[PDB]
């Protein structure tokens, strides 16, 4: 009954996958192996949503995993966790990207897609109604990003009525890991905006911002790092899978956050994450919960959320808390700092909750939010891309695989256009 | 009492993970300076020859 | 999170470094091989040698400190001591060929190919530091090397570290006890070089020196590591407000905003006490007034000058041990109630004032004794006036008649040099004599 | 030790705990 | 029972403000407890 | 309900500070573990005014701490009665001002008074209803008065509508300990008088004074002198929590002390203060209690009050004691000192009477006025930096860092000023 299934290309995104069936895997809680041990029943209840069944009572999750070249995918396996993967549902071919997109998606790409796209028509009909789809990539990657923008526009060409998602790692300018972070990246948007209706931006750079202040922890790890984008994943579709006073589906989530087809990028966050020294002085309070909820320093993106405005906010918060509270505390926010709330669109917040809170806490808030400050992430992704086109730099990596010099002018106008669409809303008034 | 059942038990296996790592680390440190005096006595040694 | 960085040349600095960080260590507990004693056992701390220790991780610590010299002999002495495991092996960048007290030779001919490698160094060390607070150097005006090295160093950081606190204890010739023939050329030039960029410096003429020793420690017979020893104490009593607790403190940086009166006068005078032998120590009671007073007492002044000869305008000192704000003060209204010692119209008050707790830590060996209280001051008075009215009449008397001329003129300096340093020297003559009369 | 210095040195010295107000309470019910 | 009352029986619960802080507003030290602690050992060197 | 909080700065504020949490800990019984132990049910009735509420009932303090050098913050951390400060209100730097007004007000302070501005704002939000500010803080020290000086202003751009004090210790020239306290106090009162509510200053000179003539210890300290600030400060709002004869908040000391809008200067002492053999020879008496606290020793401003008249005058009764013997007792010192108090102003004195008294007293009493005498700190001051400002001595180093001579012109002119209407009123007649 409207259930998922996971689609993700990449070492970023088999690594983000990797810890984030970890963490739905106990939430329900299946062992290792696939052998059940779960204490209540509501674990069992709605396990459809991401899980089919089979002989011998070891359950499997419904995952496709996805890449070019044979390390990555290799190493899961061995690790805990990463015996559950079905054996045939792993396709890979052998060749590498070299994290050049026309390697990716036009020569390579092609080629494989076919025996893959074969599997994901395979499983989804099977469920008795398919819900959507959701697909973790990295957009600064060669293999993946190819792979990930192109899956992605056929998958659509076949199911127009499925809600889909995509949750997007971006480069920073600061810390770039890619010498051509800037090609990969802008090339990539121009096709993502196309077809998925939904999608996701969390900054890297940001991510360290989280460790190296809030959780207070010397050493962060890519085993650290990869803990907190698991528990934005749950943020999301947590009601769909539990009982709760206001059930709120991936589809309803989009039915109050989008005002036009063409704005689809939002920025998460989690609370309460507070380091381990401190944990036993703060006293756990909704309102203290939406505090840091809203704290400028909580969300993991890098685009300054206080130099513009919020055309709309969401919450689905977890536990047994006062219906009354949520609305009663929501409204405040949009009262006293009534400078960064457009005005053109009353109560612009909206709420769900979850009656099943994710697993050893007491309350817990997932913050997705549609806020025009996100500008800024592109602007100084186009500026770097332009100053990069100019002489013709790095141009004949791309346009040696059939690629032409006109696609990229024709990415760089959409991207451009984009930059500035976003902000006529900004200095809108009614 | 139950809300700090889960907590307790969540922190335990994470320390264990922060055991691990470090126990992992201390036994390299042991082979970091051990090698350093295995090779200076050599040099040592030569020097009478 | 706070730290700072000695900078060294001449032989004089590399002998009163020796000592000061013999002092140093056995203050903190660190025993020369650089490993913690095992049956210590001090496990997890900080600060301690982080204010001048920075930690490696595992084991040893390597003294925050970098050596530098155009001599060879004191280096390798100091490399093949029983001090030689403590150092870094490489930072103690030793030269070939002795400037041979020719300041010429010291700033244009072979220090310029060594400058770099010590600016490297020093750049290397500075940039894992974290919590930059300031420098010191020791370095001589008696020898050619040590006042080109230094004089280089010093204006080299004037473009390297910003307005990063520095200071310098330099180190002047006696008024009649002389080493060299040479001493007064240098002596102008490094005073000129130095005025312009070195914030704080406090003199420590040997002559002065000497006669505490004679006169205090009742031995007949000194020699020039008891005038370290002394030294070393006298920067630890300055330096230890930043690294031991305390009720009020004050730290390298807050000097050098509370001793200059104006941007152009900041040469001051130091003097330590109470300095006590063991064999005498004791009979006297172990008064906080006596000592006080004997802080402000002529003789002891460690540079060759009259305080009754000079007004005062600034008066800095510290105490450590178990000292506390009621003798403080108890002693503070008596000296300046006295009239021998009076203060100039525009410093109604000249006093900083911070308490510290740690003891002086008496090293086995030596000349000082085991003592509960001690007062270190740094003063800034009118009577500094006299070392350069001195300096003046030893320079012209030479230059008269283009006396030892030839070997100057002929490593590269440009013949009107001298003038320009007698001019500033001048310029400042007439400060001192502008700033001291009353309104 | 350091303790000398460390607190201080005053001394200033049971059911003394009760407001003013509690002096109100109880006080049982009393032709031609 | 959505704003604000007057009367000490029923409290006003806070209404939160954004803040003024930037990404990279300095501040740090006090390191005494951290999740790793680095790792620190005590071996004897040589006589070289 | 109308709860209050801290914000110490320099070193000087962070001891007070920690001597008055200790003291108040003691008189509500919070032990260092933040766990009650108290005995009667009045302890924690109104415990809500200085403490906050946490998971487990364990209590911290509400005590922001700010300093730009670490020592002092480092140590008070590690001291007795140090573990209930709450970890993340310590906001600090690293460099410092060293005691220059100007490097601690401009420089530094500009940058790092972001977070303790964000952090005391999350605070005093979420208190119920704020009720006002407390800053103690040292004049004598740049690096301290600058930040403490700039956040005042600060904050009252905020809450225009609250009240604040400003408990200051000043220099005198005979207890000199900085060569530049006379510039930095002045510029720092130049400010101080323009925006702070309420101010209290106390005399270091006179706190040796009363220690040395009055206790009879043979040493005193700096925890001696702590003790003695600190029993002042909890006598200040002693009534504000508990039950009492006739509430007085700070509010009604606020209208009942301050004749015009711009004098907001008091002095204040604390009674009986016995030697340790004087303390049963002696008889904790209403009228010993009244006459200890207007002889003029007391008090812990080195000027002599009796050399004027006072222009307001009130007290805090502490514990149970006379009502009918309080209204006498003012009216017999009012009347036999006639001169004393200025005639324009009939009933010049205000009375104020709390049940509760201090863990190991009876009767005690704190002395809080505003008299003329004060006049003579400031007096002394200005004719202290005239000698020095006459002769531009270290004067550079407040011009360097972007301050000219102008606003050193304008701040005298104003202190002088003020200086003159204070004066003034001394031989004012009906
Ligand atoms: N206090 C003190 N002063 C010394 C000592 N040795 C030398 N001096 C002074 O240093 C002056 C000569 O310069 P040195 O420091 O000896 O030599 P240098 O610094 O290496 O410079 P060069 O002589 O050119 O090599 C003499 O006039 C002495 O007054 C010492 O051991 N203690
Ligand atoms: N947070 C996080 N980011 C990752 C991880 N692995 C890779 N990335 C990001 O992914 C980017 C590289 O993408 P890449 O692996 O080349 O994509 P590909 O084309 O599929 O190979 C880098 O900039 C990383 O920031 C991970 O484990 N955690
Ligand atoms: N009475 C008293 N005064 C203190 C104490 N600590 C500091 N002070 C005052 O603080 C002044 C020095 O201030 P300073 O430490 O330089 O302030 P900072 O520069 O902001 O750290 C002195 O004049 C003292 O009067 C204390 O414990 N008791
Ligand atoms: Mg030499």
């Amino acid at each position: 009954m409207r259930e998922i299934v996971h689609i993700q290309g990449g070492q970023c995104g088999n690594q983000i996958g990797a810890k984030f069936w970890e963490v739905i895997s106990d939430e329900h809680g299946i062992d290792p192996t696939g052998t059940y041990h779960g204490d209540s029943d509501l674990q069992l209840e709605r396990i459809n949503v991401y899980y089919n069944e089979a002989t011998g009572g070891r359950y499997v999750p419904r995952a496709i995993l996805m890449d070019l070249e044979p390390g990555t995918m290799d190493s899961v396996r061995a690790g805990p966790f990463g015996q559950l993967f079905r054996p045939d549902n792993f396709v890979f071919g052998q060749t590498g990207a070299g994290n050049n997109w026309a390697k990716g998606h036009y020569t390579e790409g092609a080629e494989l897609i076919d025996s893959v796209l074969d599997v994901v028509r395979k499983e989804a009909e099977g469920c008795d109604c398919l819900q959507g789809f959701q697909i973790t990539h990295s957009l600064g990657g060669g293999t993946g990003s190819g792979m990930g923008t192109l899956l992605i526009s056929k998958v659509r060409e076949e199911y127009p009525d499925r809600i889909m998602e995509t949750f997007s790692v971006v480069p920073s300018p600061k810390v770039s890991d890619t010498v051509v972070e800037p090609y990969n990246a802008t090339l990539s948007v121009h096709q993502l905006v196309e077809n998925a209706d939904e999608c996701m931006v969390i900054d890297n750079e940001a991510l360290y911002d989280i460790c190296f202040r809030t959780l207070k922890l010397t050493t962060p790890t890519y085993g650290d790092l990869n803990h907190l984008v698991s528990a934005a994943m749950s943020g999301v579709t947590c009601c769909l899978r539990f009982p709760g006073q206001l059930n709120s589906d991936l589809r309803k989530l989009a039915v109050n956050l989008i005002p036009f087809p063409r704005l689809h990028f939002f920025m998460i966050g989690f609370a309460p994450l507070t380091s381990r020294g401190s944990q036993q002085y703060r006293a756990l309070t909704v309102p203290e919960l939406t505090q840091q909820m809203f704290d400028a320093k909580n969300m993991m993106c890098a685009a300054d959320p206080r130099h513009g405005r919020y055309l709309t906010a969401s919450a689905l918060f977890r536990g047994r808390m006062s219906t009354k509270e949520v609305d009663e505390q929501m409204l405040n926010v949009q009262n006293k700092n009534s400078s960064y709330f457009v005005e053109w669109i009353p109560n612009n917040i909206k709420s769900s909750i979850c009656d099943i809170p994710p697993k050893g806490l007491k309350m817990a808030v997932t913050f997705v939010g549609n806020s025009t400050a996100i500008q800024e992430m592109f602007k100084r992704v186009a500026e770097q891309f332009t100053a990069m086109f100019r002489r013709k730099a790095f141009l004949h990596w791309y346009t040696g695989e059939g690629m032409d010099e006109m696609e990229f002018t024709e990415a760089e106008s959409n991207m451009n256009d984009l930059v500035s669409e976003y902000q006529q809303y900004q200095d809108a008034t009614a | 009492r139950l809300i700090n059942e889960e907590a307790e038990k969540q922190w335990q296996r994470q320390n264990a993970i922060w055991q691990k790592e470090r126990e992992a680390k201390i036994k390299l440190m042991h082979e970091v300076y051990d090698s350093r005096k295995t090779d200076i006595e050599l040099k040592q040694t030569l020097v009478q020859v | 999170m706070r730290e700072v960085i000695s900078i060294h040349v001449g032989q004089g600095g590399i002998q009163v470094g020796n000592a000061c960080w013999e002092l140093f260590c056995l203050e903190h507990g660190i025993q020369p091989d650089g490993q913690m004693p095992s049956d210590k056992t001090i496990g997890g701390g900080d600060d301690a040698f982080n204010t001048f220790f920075s930690e490696t991780g595992a084991g040893k610590h390597v003294p925050r400190a970098v050596f530098l010299d155009l001599e060879p002999t004191v280096i390798d002495e100091v490399r093949t001591g029983t001090y030689r495991q403590l150092f870094h092996p490489e930072q103690l960048i030793s030269g070939k060929e002795d400037a041979a007290n020719n300041f010429a030779r010291g700033h244009y001919t072979i220090g310029k190919e060594i400058v770099d490698l010590c600016l490297d160094r020093i750049r290397k060390l500075a940039d894992n530091c974290t919590g930059l607070q300031g420098f010191l150097v020791f370095n001589s005006v008696g020898g050619g090397t040590g006042s080109g090295l230094g004089s280089l160093l010093l204006e080299r950081l004037s473009v390297d570290y910003g307005k990063k606190s520095k200071l310098g204890f330099t180190i002047y010739p006696s008024p009649q006890v002389s080493t060299a023939v040479v001493e007064p050329y240098n002596s102008i030039l490094s005073t000129h070089s130095l005025l312009e960029h070195t914030d704080v410096a406090v003199m420590l003429d040997n002559e002065a020196i000497y006669d505490i020793c004679r006169r205090n420690l009742d031995i007949e017979r000194p020699t020039y590591t008891n005038l370290n020893r002394l030294i070393a104490q006298v920067i630890s009593s300055l330096t230890a407000s930043l690294r031991f607790d305390g009720a009020l403190n004050v730290d390298i940086t807050e000097f050098q905003t509370n001793l200059v009166p104006y941007p152009r006068i900041h040469f001051m005078l130091s003097s330590y006490a109470p300095i006590i032998s063991a064999e005498k120590a004791y009979h006297e009671q172990l008064s906080v007034a006596e000592i006080t007073n004997s802080a402000f007492e002529p003789a002891n002044m460690m540079a060759k000058c009259d305080p009754r000869h000079g007004k005062y305008m600034a008066c800095s000192m510290m105490y450590r041990g178990d000292v506390v704000p009621k003798d403080v003060n108890a002693s503070i209204a008596t000296i300046k109630t006295k009239r021998t010692i009076q203060f100039v119209d525009w410093c109604p008050t000249g006093f900083k004032v911070g308490i510290n707790y740690q003891p002086p830590t008496v090293v086995p060996g030596g000349d000082l004794a085991k003592v509960m209280r001690a007062v270190c001051m740094i003063s800034n008075s009118t009577a500094i006036a006299e070392v350069f009215s001195r300096l003046d009449h030893k320079f012209d008397l030479m230059y008269a008649k283009r006396a030892f001329v030839h070997w100057y003129v002929g490593e590269g300096m440009e013949e009107g040099e001298f003038s320009e340093a007698r001019e500033d020297l001048a310029a400042l003559e007439k400060d001192y004599e502008e700033v001291g009369i009353e309104t | 030790d350091m303790s000398y210095l460390y607190r201080s040195h005053f001394n200033l010295e049971p059911v003394q705990h009760y407001v003013s107000n509690y002096k109100q309470n109880y006080e049982p019910k009393a032709n031609d | 029972a959505i704003g604000t009352q007057y009367d000490s029986r029923k409290q006003t619960l806070p209404m939160f403000s954004f803040g003024k802080s930037t990404r990279e507003s300095k501040r740090g030290t006090f390191k005494d407890m951290m999740s790793t602690q680095e790792v620190r050992i005590r071996i004897s060197m040589p006589k070289f």
